C-alpha cells in the first residue's frame, strides 16, 4: 500500500502525504473513540443497508418520510381508497395499505429475481442515481437515471441495436462465446420494470403496458395506480423515502437471486 | 385580495424581454458636455476636462463599450406552475 | 432556535413525559407540549390550561439553566487561555462589511448616472 | 398483511420454564396425572423455574383430578391415531360425561357452579381417586347401548397428521433438530437461521421465526 | 481552623464522617503543608493581605494560589450550617436519572433570610436581583456551571466601606474575587510587549478596549466586597453524592446556608 | 395508531403559519420556525419535508410555509438569520430587564402576547463577567452608525458627551462603512416584542 | 444518542478495577459514572443539532473556534480524553515500550531516558495544573514529542483549545507573550470561521481529573497516582497512536 510515498527525512518533519497518512490512521484507529452513537438517521446507509420486508414497520415508514402525499390541490381522486386524511394541505398516505402494497411489490421483485428475469430500476429525479446503480448492483439488474428514450422496449431494434448482448450460466458467468448477428439482433425485454417517478414518465409505463410486462410504481397521492401491475403507495418526491423502497425491493431482490445462486449450486 | 388564474395556454413567454443594461459612459459625458455649454457661454474653460475625457472615450469608436434568459425558465417551468388539473 | 425534521427511528424512542428532558429528544416548545398533555392524561392539572402553564414553567427553569452553562464555559475558556479567533459578533460585522462595499460602489454609480 | 411484533415483545414461557415443563408433563405409555404431580414436586434446578413448577402443581391441584385424567388418556391416543378416529374418541367421551352410567365425572353439577350460577369460587369436587386402566378405556370408547355416529362430509377423508399445518407456522422443535441431524449427516446456530428465514420458500417471511430457532438452539444443542 | 465543624462529627445536613474529613481537613492540610513548603515564613497572618503583597507576579504565583484555594475553602465553610435533610450515607446515591430531573428552583423557594432576621440583606438581595427565586437560580446554575475546581461568589460592589450594589460571580481554581489586585495586569503586560517590540494603530485600539472594559462608571478603579462563597470543585461532593448528585449537594448548601453571617458581612448602603 | 404517531412526529411539531416570507414591514422578534438539515442529509436534498429541496440550495438553514402548492413547489426562503441575532444578543450578555416595576414573568383564558421577552434571552441581570484582565464593567461591542446604530443584529439608540465632527461630517452618509465601538447601557423590551437597546459610543 | 462503548473484559474490570492503579470503586466513578454522566450530557447539548450524527473528537475539531457553545466542546474534550486515558490505562484487549518510540523521545528530550522524560512529566503535572485537567505526551508535524499539560477540558489536538496555562492567577512575560504570538497566528489563519491547522496528536493521555485519583489516592497524592499510571499502561497502544 501507497507504493510512490517518498518519506521524509528522520531530521525533518512529515512530508504532507506522511502527515495525511498519520491522519487517516488516526481516524481508523483513535478517532471515533469517546462515544458510539445509537438510534440515528445516517442517508448512505438506506442504500448500503437497506431493511428485510419482512423487519419494516409503519414506523420506518413515517420515519422515511413515505406518508407525505402530494397535496390537496394536486389531488387525483382515482387514489381516494390509498390515503389516510389530509394535514397541512397535504393528502397523507395510509401507510399499512403502503407497507402491505410494499410486501406484495418486494416479493415479485424477488419471484423474478429467482426465476433470473432481467429487473430495470427507473428513475429520471436528480439524486435518485447512485442509489438506483446500487440497488441494479445489488440483483444482477439494470437501471436507468438519464431519460428513458420513447421506444426501448416498443421500438427495441432501432433504439438498443448496437449494444453488446452477453450470455449467462445458471449462475452469472458470462461463458463469453462468440453470439451470431441473428442472434444479438433480436430485443432483450425486461421481466420487471420498477419506477421511482410513474408521473414523470408515463412513457415507459405505457410501452410496459403494452410490451406486456409487469410494473412496479411508488404511487404518489397525485399518480394515477391503475397504470401499474403492482402499486406501492407513497411519498416519490422526497428523495429518501424512494430509497427507503427501492432500498428494500433491492434486498428483496437480492434475497431471491442469493436462493437461485443456492438451488444453481445445489 | 384578487388572484387572476389564466386558462391553459400553448406557450408561456414574454414576447420580448428587456435586459435593462446601464446606459453608455460616453453618452453621459457628451449629455454633461452638452449640458455645461448651456451655461458659461460656448466654450468657456470650465468645461476643459469634460471635453478631454470625451475625447479619450470615443477615440476608437462613437460608443466606449459593445440577453436575459427568462423564456427559457418560463418555458422549463410552465407545466409546473400552472394550476392545470390532472389527465 | 432551529429545528432538524429529518426523522431518527421514530419505533426506537420512549420518552417519559413525567419530566420534560428526554435524551434523544432536544428541549423545545414540543417538550412542553407532550409535558401537558402527560398531565392531562394522568389528571394531576385537570385543566388544560394550568397544565399548560405548568409545563411552561418547567421548561423556563432548564432553558436558563442552560443558557447560564454557555455563559460559565464561555468564562472558563478565556480564563484557561482559550483562543477563539472570530466570535458571532464579529463574524456579523464581516459579514455586513463585504455587503457594504458592494452597496457603496453599485450606489457611487447610481449617483453618477443621477448626474448625467 | 402481518407486522412485525413490538421492540418491548417478550416470550412469556422463559426457557428454564420450557424447560422444567419438559422434565414433568413428557410420560410414558402408562402415564398419570399422578405421576405428574409426583415429577412437579421432586424438580430440582433454578428457584424460578421450580416456583413456577410449584404453581402450576398448585393449579393442578385446583382443577379436577378424573377429568385430567381422562384428557391425559385422551391424547397419547390421539397422537398415535388418526383424525377421524380421534373425533370419534372424543364424541364417545363427551357422550359418557353427559350420560354417567358409573357417576365418576361430576361434570353437570360443576358446570352449573361455574358457568350458570357464580363465576367466582372453584368447585369442591366429590371424586378423588386412581382410576383403573379399563375403567378409564370404558369411559373413552363407544357401546352398542347407544348408537353413534359423525356427519358426513363432501370430503369423507382421513389421515394421520395435517396436510397442510406444517407449511403455514412457524417450524416445530422437531423439525429443526431432524435439520441439524440432516446437516451433520461443522453447523452453527447463524446458518440455520438462514436456512429457515431463506431457504424454505413456506417460510421466508415468517414473523418470529429466527427468534424461535434461537431461542430452540439455546434450549437444545451446544457449542 | 473553623468552630462549627469537628472531625468526629460533621454536619447532619451536607457532609458525612469521612466524607466531611476528604472534603475540609485534609485538603487544608494539604495546602498549608504547601505554603509552607512555598514560603520558609511560617506566620499565616492575613490571607488576604499575603495575595495582594504577592499579586501580579509569576515568581511569587504559587503561593497566591495557595492562599487564594485556603481563604475561597474557609469562606466558603462559615457561611455552611446544619440542616434538617438526612444524611447521604442515609439516603442512596443518584443514578443517571438525576440529569433528567427537572430543577424547582424557578417554582418553589426555602429558607430565606426573613426566617432568621436578616431582613436588610434580604431586601437589598431583591433589589439586586428582583426577587429571591432569581437570586437562588443565578447562584446555583452558576455553580453547577463551573464544571472543575472553581468558587460561586455573592459579592457587594465596594465604590464606613460602603456599597453600591450587590452582584455574584464566578471565580476558577484559585482565583480571588477582590477585582483590584488583578485589574489592569493584563493591560500593563500588553503595554510592556508593545514597549518591548518598539525597542527591537490595533495594538493602541485593544488597549482602549481593555482601558473600558476595565474602569468603572466614575472612580479610577472598583473591588468587590464578598459575602457569601460556594465551592464547585469535585474534591467535595464526589465522597457524599457521587457524580450525578452535583445539584443535590449545592440545594442541600442552600438550605443550610447561616444567613446571619452574611448580612453581618454585607455593610451599609449610600 | 398512525394518527397519533403523526400527531407526534417532526413535521406536526413546527406550527403553522401563512405569513409572509418576504415581509418589508418592521421585523421586532422572528416570524417563522427556521429548520436546518445535517451536511450529510443536504448533500441528498432531504430536509424532512414533503419533497426534496433544489441542489441550488447550499445552505444548511430554511424557513418554509407549505410542503407543498398547487404550483408543485414547496414556500420557501433559504435564511436563518433569526438565530445568529439571538447568538449575538447572548454574546453582548446585555440581560433584558422590565424598565417596568414588575416580577420576571419566568417565575412565580389563554393569553397570545409575549411572555417577557419572546425566549431570545433566558439570562438573569446579576450576574458579573470575569476575565484575564479582570471583571467586565462596561460591555465593550462593535457596531455601525446609520446616520440609531447597528449593534451586532439589533439596531439601538445611541447617546455621547460630543458628536464628533472628523468622523462623521468627513463621510455624512458613508457612516455604515466605519464600524465603531460601543458600550451598551441596558436593553428594555417592550409590549410590540421589539427589543430597546441603548448604547454609548467610544472614541 | 451518545452512549459509551464496551470495554474489552469489563466484567472482570467491574470486579476488580485495574490491577496496580485503581480500583473497582475507583474505576467506576472514572468510567462507569462519569463517563456515561458525560455522554448524557453531550446528547442534552446536542440531541436536534446537526453535532448529533458526529463522534466525539469530530464534534470538538467542529465546535473548538465557536465561543459560543462550548459547553459542548468542552464535554466532547472530555469523553475523547477519557477514553484515550482508559485505553491507555487497560491491561489488555506483557507489553514493553516499542523501539521506535524511544528513539523518538531521544531525539525530543537532548537524549535523555524514559524514566527521566517521566518524572519530568510528574513535575510539570504537579506544577502546571491547578484543580482539574490532562497530562499528555503529544507528537506534533515535526517529529519530535513533548509534553502538554491542560487544565480541564483542554484539548491536545487543536492548540487554541489547549486550555494550557491558567490567566485567573498571575502569569509570566514569556507566557504572556507566546499567547500574543498564537493570537497573531490565529488571526492569520483568514477563514469565515477562524481555525488554524494543526497536526498535534496524543501519545500519552492522563487524567488528570479528580473522578480518577480522589477514591483511592485522597485529595493529595496525585502526583503518586499520576506516577502509579505511568509505570501501568497499555504499552500495545501506545505504541499503535505513534507512527504515521
Ligand atoms: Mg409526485
Amino acid at each position: 500500500p501507497y507504493p510512490n510515498l517518498i518519506p521524509s527525512a528522520n531530521d525533518k518533519p512529515y512530508s504532507s502525504q506522511e502527515l495525511f497518512l498519520r491522519q487517516l490512521n488516526h481516524s481508523m484507529r483513535t478517532a471515533k473513540l469517546g462515544a458510539t452513537i445509537s438510534k440515528v438517521y445516517y442517508p448512505h446507509k438506506d442504500i448500503f443497508y437497506p431493511p428485510l420486508p419482512e423487519n419494516i414497520t409503519v414506523e420506518s415508514l413515517m420515519s422515511a418520510g413515505v406518508h407525505l402525499g402530494q397535496s390537496t390541490s394536486l389531488w387525483r381522486s382515482s387514489t381516494q381508497s390509498y390515503i389516510y386524511g389530509e394535514y397541512k394541505g397535504i393528502h397523507i398516505i395510509d401507510l399499512n395499505q403502503t407497507l402491505s402494497y410494499l410486501k406484495r411489490a418486494a416479493k415479485v421483485v424477488e419471484g423474478v429475481s429467482e426465476s433470473g428475469g432481467i429487473i430495470l430500476f427507473l428513475g429520471t429525479r436528480q439524486g435518485q442515481k447512485r442509489g438506483l446503480e446500487e440497488a441494479a448492483k445489488k440483483t444482477h439488474g439494470y437501471y436507468v437515471s438519464t431519460r428513458w428514450i420513447p421506444g426501448t422496449l416498443t421500438n427495441s431494434t432501432e433504439i438498443s441495436g448496437i449494444w453488446e448482448k452477453q450470455e449467462i450460466d445458471s449462475n452469472d458467468n458470462p461463458t463469453e462465446r462468440a453470439l451470431s448477428p441473428n442472434e444479438t439482433s433480436k430485443q432483450v425485454k425486461p421481466d420487471l420494470l420498477v419506477v421511482l417517478n410513474p408521473t414523470e414518465n408515463r412513457n415507459a409505463l405505457l410501452e410496459a403496458i403494452k410490451s406486456r410486462v409487469p410494473t412496479i410504481a411508488i404511487i404518489d397521492t397525485d399518480s394515477e395506480p391503475s397504470l401499474v401491475t403492482y402499486p406501492i403507495p407513497g411519498n416519490d418526491d422526497s428523495l429518501r423515502s424512494v430509497n427507503f423502497l427501492l432500498g428494500v425491493l433491492a434486498r428483496a431482490g437480492q434475497r431471491g437471486l442469493q436462493n437461485r445462486l443456492a438451488r444453481n449450486n445445489e | 385580495p384578487p388572484v387572476y388564474r389564466l386558462p391553459p395556454l400553448p406557450r408561456l413567454k414574454v414576447k420580448k424581454p428587456i435586459i435593462r443594461q446601464e446606459a453608455n459612459k460616453c453618452l453621459v459625458l457628451m449629455s454633461n458636455l452638452l449640458q455645461c455649454w448651456s451655461s458659461y457661454g460656448h466654450m468657456s474653460p470650465k468645461c476643459a476636462g469634460l471635453v478631454t475625457e470625451l475625447k479619450s472615450c470615443t477615440s476608437e469608436s462613437a460608443l466606449g463599450k459593445r440577453k436575459s434568459n427568462i423564456n427559457y425558465h418560463a418555458a422549463r417551468l410552465y407545466d409546473r406552475i400552472n394550476g392545470k388539473p390532472h389527465d | 432556535r432551529p429545528k432538524i425534521l429529518v426523522e431518527n427511528e421514530i419505533g426506537d424512542e420512549n420518552y417519559d413525559w413525567s419530566h420534560m428532558l428526554q435524551i434523544g429528544r432536544p428541549l423545545d416548545g414540543e417538550s412542553v407540549i407532550q409535558r401537558t398533555m402527560y398531565l392531562i392524561k394522568t389528571k394531576q392539572y385537570g385543566d388544560m390550561v394550568e397544565a399548560y402553564d405548568h409545563a411552561r414553567y418547567e421548561f423556563y427553569a432548564l432553558r436558563m439553566q442552560e443558557e447560564t452553562e454557555q455563559q460559565v464555559a464561555l468564562e472558563e475558556a478565556e480564563m484557561f487561555g482559550s483562543l477563539f479567533g472570530v466570535s458571532a459578533i464579529e463574524h456579523g460585522i464581516q459579514k455586513e462589511q463585504e455587503v457594504l462595499d458592494v452597496w457603496e460602489k453599485k450606489v457611487v454609480e447610481e449617483t453618477e448616472l443621477m448626474a448625467a | 398483511f402481518v407486522s412485525p411484533l413490538p421492540k418491548d415483545y417478550v416470550f412469556k414461557y422463559s426457557n428454564e420454564k420450557l424447560n422444567v415443563i419438559e422434565a414433568c408433563f413428557n410420560l410414558s405409555k402408562n402415564g398419570t396425572i399422578e405421576d405428574i404431580m409426583n415429577n412437579l414436586r421432586q424438580y430440582e434446578g433454578s428457584a424460578e423455574g421450580k416456583a413456577f413448577a410449584q404453581e402450576i402443581k398448585t393449579k393442578l391441584l385446583t382443577k379436577s383430578p378424573s377429568s385430567l385424567q381422562i384428557a391425559l388418556r385422551l391424547v397419547q391416543e390421539n397422537s398415535r391415531d388418526h383424525i377421524e378416529s380421534a373425533i370419534k374418541r372424543d364424541l364417545y367421551t363427551a357422550a359418557n360425561m353427559c350420560m354417567n352410567q358409573d357417576s365418576l365425572v361430576e361434570f353437570s353439577e360443576a358446570t352449573k357452579h361455574k358457568l350458570i350460577d357464580k363465576q367466582r369460587v372453584p368447585y369442591p369436587w366429590t371424586k378423588k381417586e386412581q382410576l383403573f386402566v379399563s375403567q378409564l378405556t370404558s369411559i373413552t370408547s363407544p357401546k352398542p347401548s347407544l348408537p353413534m355416529s359423525l356427519l358426513r362430509n363432501t370430503s369423507n377423508v382421513t389421515w394421520t397428521q395435517y396436510p397442510y399445518h406444517s407449511k403455514y407456522q412457524l417450524p416445530t422443535e422437531q423439525e429443526i433438530a431432524a435439520y441439524i441431524e440432516k446437516r451433520t449427516n461443522k453447523v452453527t446456530e447463524r446458518e440455520v437461521l438462514n436456512h429457515f428465514a431463506n431457504v424454505i420458500p413456506s417460510r421466508r417471511g415468517k414473523l418470529g421465526i429466527q427468534s424461535l430457532c434461537k431461542i430452540v438452539c439455546e434450549r437444545k444443542c451446544e457449542e | 481552623a473553623l468552630e462549627h465543624l469537628k472531625e468526629g462529627a460533621p454536619l447532619k445536613g451536607l457532609f458525612s464522617i469521612e466524607g466531611l474529613q476528604k472534603a475540609w481537613f485534609d485538603r487544608v492540610k494539604y495546602l498549608d503543608a504547601k505554603l509552607n513548603d512555598c514560603t520558609n515564613e511560617a506566620q499565616q497572618k492575613p490571607l488576604e493581605t499575603l495575595i495582594h503583597e504577592n499579586s501580579k507576579s509569576a515568581s511569587k504565583k504559587h503561593i497566591v494560589n495557595y492562599a487564594s484555594s485556603l481563604y475561597n475553602l474557609k469562606f466558603s465553610m462559615s457561611s455552611l450550617q446544619g440542616c434538617i435533610r438526612t444524611p447521604p450515607e442515609e439516603c442512596p446515591r443518584l443514578g443517571p436519572e438525576a440529569l433528567l430531573q427537572t430543577p424547582d428552583f424557578n417554582r418553589t423557594i426555602s429558607n430565606e433570610p426573613l426566617t432568621t432576621g436578616n431582613e436588610r440583606l434580604q431586601a437589598a438581595l431583591i433589589s439586586s436581583f428582583g426577587s429571591l427565586m432569581e437570586f437562588r437560580t443565578l447562584l446555583i446554575n452558576s455553580n453547577l456551571a463551573i464544571s472543575g475546581d472553581g468558587f460561586t461568589w455573592l459579592v457587594a460592589r465596594r465604590q464606613d466601606i460602603e456599597y453600591d450594589k450587590l452582584f455574584i460571580l464566578n471565580t476558577y481554581n484559585a482565583g480571588t474575587p477582590f477585582n483590584f489586585s488583578t485589574s489592569g495586569v493584563m493591560n500593563e503586560l500588553n503595554n510592556q510587549y508593545t514597549n518591548m517590540e518598539k525597542q527591537r494603530a490595533k495594538q493602541a485600539k485593544t488597549k482602549f478596549i481593555y482601558e473600558t472594559q476595565q474602569k468603572g462608571f466614575s472612580g479610577k478603579e472598583v473591588s468587590y466586597i464578598p459575602l457569601l462563597a460556594i465551592d464547585a470543585s469535585p474534591k467535595t461532593w464526589l465522597t457524599d453524592y457521587g457524580v450525578f448528585g452535583k445539584r443535590e449537594y449545592l440545594e442541600r448548601v442552600w438550605d443550610s446556608i447561616e444567613w446571619k453571617i452574611v448580612e453581618s458581612r454585607l455593610p451599609q448602603r449610600t | 395508531t398512525l394518527a397519533e404517531l403523526l400527531g407526534r412526529s417532526r413535521i406536526a411539531q413546527v406550527a403553522n403559519n401563512h405569513k409572509p416570507l418576504t415581509y418589508t414591514g418592521k421585523k421586532f422578534h422572528p416570524t417563522h420556525q427556521i429548520i436546518e438539515t445535517k451536511p450529510s442529509t443536504l448533500y441528498r436534498q432531504e430536509w424532512g419535508l414533503k419533497s426534496a429541496i433544489p441542489s441550488k440550495i447550499k445552505s444548511r438553514y430554511l424557513v418554509y410555509n407549505d410542503l407543498d402548492t398547487l404550483e408543485r413547489i414547496t414556500t420557501f426562503e433559504p435564511r436563518g438569520g433569526t438565530q445568529w441575532n439571538r447568538l449575538r444578543f447572548q454574546e453582548m450578555g446585555v440581560p433584558i430587564v422590565s424598565n417596568i416595576g414588575r416580577q420576571n414573568p419566568f417565575f412565580k383564558k389563554f393569553n397570545t402576547e409575549i411572555i417577557g421577552t419572546g425566549g431570545l434571552s433566558y439570562s438573569l441581570p446579576g450576574k458579573l463577567k470575569n476575565s484575564p484582565n479582570g471583571v467586565i464593567q462596561r460591555t465593550v461591542v462593535p457596531g455601525r452608525i446609520l446616520n440609531l446604530a447597528a449593534i451586532g443584529g439589533f439596531v439601538a439608540d445611541v447617546v455621547f458627551f460630543q458628536s464628533p465632527p472628523s468622523s462623521f461630517n468627513s463621510m455624512g452618509d458613508f457612516i455604515r462603512m466605519k464600524t465603531f465601538l460601543f458600550e451598551i447601557l441596558e436593553a428594555s423590551m417592550e409590549k410590540n416584542g421589539s427589543v430597546s437597546m441603548h448604547a454609548r459610543l467610544l472614541e | 444518542i451518545h452512549v459509551v462503548p464496551k470495554l474489552p473484559n469489563s466484567k472482570a474490570l467491574l470486579q476488580n478495577g485495574v490491577p496496580n492503579i485503581l480500583s473497582s470503586s475507583g474505576f467506576k466513578t472514572v468510567w462507569f459514572d462519569y463517563q456515561r454522566y458525560l455522554c448524557d450530557k453531550l446528547t442534552l447539548a446536542t440531541a436536534g443539532q446537526s453535532l448529533e450524527s458526529y463522534y466525539p473528537f469530530h464534534i470538538l475539531l467542529k465546535t473548538a473556534g465557536n465561543p459560543l457553545q462550548s459547553n459542548i466542546f468542552n464535554l466532547a474534550s472530555s469523553i475523547h480524553n477519557n477514553h484515550l486515558f482508559v485505553e491507555n490505562i487497560l491491561p489488555s484487549a506483557k507489553t514493553e515500550p516499542s523501539r521506535l518510540f524511544l528513539s523518538k523521545i531521544k531525539d525530543s528530550f537532548n537524549g535523555s531516558d524514559w524514566e527521566v522524560v517521566k518524572e519530568e512529566m510528574i513535575y510539570r503535572a504537579e506544577n502546571e495544573v491547578l484543580g482539574q485537567g490532562w497530562l499528555f505526551l503529544v507528537e506534533n508535524n515535526e517529529k519530535k514529542l513533548f509534553i502538554l499539560t491542560s487544565n480541564n477540558n483542554g484539548t491536545p489536538y487543536y492548540f487554541p483549545r489547549n486550555q494550557s496555562f491558567d490567566l485567573n492567577s498571575a502569569i509570566s512575560i514569556d507566557e504572556f507573550a507566546t499567547l500574543k504570538q498564537m493570537k497573531e497566528l490565529i488571526g492569520k489563519s483568514t477563514k469565515l470561521n477562524g481555525k488554524v491547522q494543526d497536526w498535534t496528536m496524543p501519545i500519552i493521555c492522563v487524567n488528570l481529573w479528580d473522578h480518577a485519583y480522589l477514591h483511592d489516592y485522597g485529595v493529595g497524592n496525585r502526583s503518586k497516582y499520576v506516577k502509579n499510571v505511568l509505570d501501568n499502561l497499555n504499552w500495545s497502544v501506545v505504541n499503535n497512536r505513534i507512527f504515521s
